[PDB]
């Protein structure tokens, strides 16, 4: 069992390996697609629900305008994420299905996830149960396994990436941080409730920063509120380096046995990070009844199942006013994009 | 209580990065 665990990893980072050397471009374009409604605002563009002519399929197309891209100075950071996008495969991670470019925009096209975010879902339900919350860490705990033997440190876990699909399964999405680090790495990205004490002090940092958040967003999740917050983001800095966090009196023993040794700012100390890696955290008492494998085939009955009634149904998603999409006749940021 | 400071902290809704 153990053996079967390095067995796929070692296959999965060839297959990952594949792709990053050599990743796919240009796979669709644009009038392959009926636009149906915007689903939400993307970093450089409008995140819309499409319907694939040929199929009939819906999807989520990312549209990223270049020159905002470039006047951003994020060539690289959308660049990396495309290029990791395509090349990553697992269940709990968004698919990219297709991409392309024209003269005005990038284009991402993902499966739809029809669900939403998992930030909504909470904040209308209130908190979710030790149960609920173990099958939601469960996924994330599997996912990182993933990405950390990928050499991919993903910086922007919290409950707003977290997409819910129809059968009440996470889907990771964004992944405008990730990097490939076998070391240390030095930027100052995350957000603020959820960055790790060694991000703040401005030291160099690795992926323990993802086994941090963890901690934070089952603290979340099984809370409904985060263990560090404060009118104002330094604030919230002052808390989380301090080495305090006090939990609700409804979290059970193990529970903030297994979050005293995520929210550990001492690294030499903290689950994840340590010799046995992962396993600490897999091993620990408040994942003794998960089934590892049967949560990875999504066979365990989620707890929560989103509303969805067929193909296209938006109604996970917030109204927004729809603008017509207008590709330029010139090309713009031709050699920026070149590997896009 | 801790969840009325939460409320007040104003920081409720999402939460961009940076
Ligand atoms: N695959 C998807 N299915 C459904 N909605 C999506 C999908 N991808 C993105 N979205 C919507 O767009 C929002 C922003 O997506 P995100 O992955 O955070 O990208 P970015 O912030 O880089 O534009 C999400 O919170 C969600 O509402
Ligand atoms: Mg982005
Ligand atoms: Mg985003």
């Amino acid at each position: 069992e153990q053996e079967s665990v390095k067995e796929f990893l070692a296959k999965a980072k060839e297959e990952f390996l594949k792709k990053w050397e050599s990743p796919s471009q240009n796979t669709a374009q644009l009038d392959h697609f009926d636009r149906i409604k915007t689903l939400g605002t993307g970093s450089f563009g409008r995140v819309m629900l499409v319907k694939h002519k040929e199929t009939g399929n819906h999807y989520a197309m990312k549209i990223l305008d270049k020159q905002k891209v470039v006047k951003l100075k994020q060539i690289e950071h959308t660049l990396n994420e495309k290029r990791i996008l395509q090349a990553v495969n697992f269940p709990f991670l968004v698919k990219l299905e297709f991409s392309f470019k024209d003269n005005s925009n990038l284009y991402m096209v993902m499966e739809y996830v029809p669900g939403g975010e998992m930030f909504s879902h909470l904040r209308r339900i209130g908190r979710f149960s030790e149960p609920h919350a173990r099958f939601y860490a469960a996924q994330i705990v599997l996912t990182f396994e993933y990405l950390h033997s990928l050499d991919l440190i993903y910086r922007d876990l919290k409950p707003e990436n977290l997409l819910i699909d129809q059968q009440g399964y996470i889907q990771v999405t964004d992944f405008g941080f990730a990097k490939r680090v076998k070391g240390r790495t030095w930027t100052l990205c995350g957000t603020p409730e959820y960055l790790a004490p060694e991000i703040i002090l401005s030291k160099g940092y690795n992926k323990a920063v993802d086994w941090w958040a963890l901690g934070v967003l089952i603290y979340e999740m099984a809370a409904g509120y985060p263990p560090f917050f404060a009118d104002q983001p330094i604030q919230i800095y002052e808390k989380i380096v301090s080495g305090k966090v006090r939990f609700p009196s409804h979290f059970s023993s193990d529970l903030k046995d297994l979050l005293r040794n995520l929210l550990q700012v001492d690294l030499t100390k903290r689950f994840g990070n340590l010799k046995n890696g992962v396993n600490d955290i897999k091993n620990h008492k408040w994942f003794a009844t998960t089934d590892w494998i049967a949560i990875y085939q999504r066979k365990v009955e989620a707890p929560f199942i989103p509303k969805f009634k067929g193909p296209g149904d938006t109604s996970n998603f917030d109204d927004y006013e729809e603008e017509e999409i207008r590709v330029s006749i010139n090309e713009k940021c031709g050699k920026e994009f070149t590997e896009f | 209580t801790t969840y009325a400071d939460f409320i007040a902290s104003g920081r409720t809704g999402s939460r961009n990065a940076i």
